């Protein structure tokens, strides 16, 4: 299997810049070019570049070319892309993606999971964790409901897992919302049968990469 | 006509 | 820039039938000499990186099912999906590596809708604050609307009997992968003070699928 994996999330200043990596394994690193693209929220993805990872031939989007910078190491296998000036334009996700390889031989895509950089004045903020215990009122029919409150945390994103991906069926994790304070929150809800919540034992797994922070929290009754 | 080096992963003889 | 214009920017369409996505590039991708379109279909998934579908317009990459086709010539493409499964719910985007800089579509968001024209009512569930964050000075209530369709929901807060506006925030999960469902997490946030000079907190929930609004309540302690 051929994979890219990129640096965790960042929160930079307007001004500042940011620099991304994107570690490649699975095949011969110098035989393909890596590209950059980017997705803001709610918009389409935006193609920025791409490097040869063999010789480091670049080229680069006229959106883009007075501000990013593609380079690569073929000794750690990694690409990287730098972007300067930034501003709150810029806030989107960030892939390395091995675009459209079509070979005499093979046909395959692949690309980076993703690294959100948001470009804002403000600090970053692990978050709390709070149990949405299962009551008699968060009972209906033989259905409990349970969660756990990801609260204060700054930037985007927290990831949150049941009982370390064993738990997956009935999981809604919301989207985080803004708060007046402009720090972010949300909340992780399942349901589960109300007969066995003597016997089952329920833990989300929380976890804020910016500020590395990692939490697992168990939702008792 | 296409540019080859629009996308250096294609081979644009390669099905 | 070669623009690439998808229509219609959404749909929904029941499990079974067919989704048909148009994409118009603003200049022609096909090269005469060869007979090929520069063109490629991806499908995106909430909080996923896009995957490949199609290339040179019409090819199928391995593994992608026989349901996926692609066709057109020139400027005008056409992505079909012949009978939907829940799973495509998804965004579907075209992309055009002709000339640089490479390109991509707005984007089409598919949607389910329930060929069987029924209705499912909110299950509501109300968490009080924990007593872990009451240690911290604040006080979240959370209401949890749980697998509703159609997607129009109204929650409503009341503390003390009194209506509550302005102090609340909601968030809604994308469709479910698995039944056309939606749910939403509502949450009034009071300072630990507030919290403490009330008795009743209520959240009271209207939805197509109820001929009278169900209210959840509690007192606090």
């Amino acid at each position: 299997q051929v994979q890219l994996v990129q640096s965790g999330a960042e929160v930079k200043k307007p001004g500042a810049s940011v620099k991304v990596s994107c570690k490649a394994s699975g095949y011969t690193f110098t035989s393909y070019a890596i590209h950059w693209v980017r997705q803001a929220p709610g918009q389409r993805l935006e193609w920025m570049g791409w490097i040869k990872a063999g010789n480091g031939n670049t080229r680069y989007s006229q959106k883009f070319q007075d501000r990013v910078t593609i380079t690569r190491d073929t000794s750690a296998s990694t690409a990287y892309m730098e972007l300067s000036s930034l501003r709150s334009e810029d806030t989107a996700v960030y892939y390395c993606a091995l675009l459209t390889v079509i070979t005499p031989d093979d046909t395959f895509d692949i690309w980076g999971q993703g690294t959100m950089v948001t470009v804002s004045s403000a600090s970053t903020k692990g978050p709390s964790v709070f149990p949405l215990a299962p009551s008699s009122k968060s009972t209906s029919g033989g259905t409990a409901a349970l969660g756990c409150l990801v609260k204060d945390y700054f930037p985007e994103p927290v990831t949150v897992s049941w009982n370390s991906g064993a738990l997956t069926s009935g999981v809604h994790t919301f989207p985080a919302v803004l708060q007046s304070s402009g720090l972010y929150s949300l909340s992780s809800v399942v349901t589960v049968p109300s007969s066995s919540l003597g016997t089952q034992t329920y833990i989300c797994n929380v976890n804020h990469k910016p500020s590395n922070t990692k939490v697992d929290k168990k939702v008792e009754p | 006509n296409p540019d080859p080096n629009a996308n250096p992963n294609v081979d644009p003889n390669a099905n | 820039d070669i623009v690439m214009t998808q229509s219609p920017d959404s749909l929904a369409v029941s499990l079974g039938e067919r989704a048909t996505i148009n994409c118009k590039s603003s200049q022609n991708i096909l090269y005469s000499s060869n007979n090929k379109n520069y063109l490629a279909w991806y499908q995106q998934k909430p909080g996923q990186a896009p995957k490949l579908l199609i290339y040179w317009a019409s090819t199928r990459e391995s593994g992608v099912p026989d349901r996926f086709s692609g066709s057109g010539s020139g400027t005008d493409f056409t992505l079909t999906i012949s009978s939907l499964q829940a799973e495509d719910v998804a965004v579907y985007y075209c992309h055009q590596y002709y000339s640089s800089p490479l390109t991509f579509g707005g984007g089409t968001k598919v949607e389910i809708k329930r060929a069987d024209r029924t209705v499912a009512a909110p299950s509501v569930f109300i968490f009080p604050p924990s007593d872990e964050q009451l240690k911290s000075g604040t006080a979240s209530v959370v209401c949890l609307l749980n697998n509703f369709y159609p997607r129009e929901a109204k929650v409503q807060w009341k503390v003390d009997n009194a209506l509550q506006s302005g102090n609340s925030q909601e968030s809604v999960t994308e469709q479910d992968s698995k039944d056309s469902t939606y749910s939403l997490s509502s949450t009034l946030t009071l300072s630990k003070a507030d919290y403490e000079k009330h008795k009743v907190y209520a959240c009271e929930v209207t939805h197509q699928g109820l001929s009278s609004p169900v209210t959840k309540s509690f007192n606090r302690g």
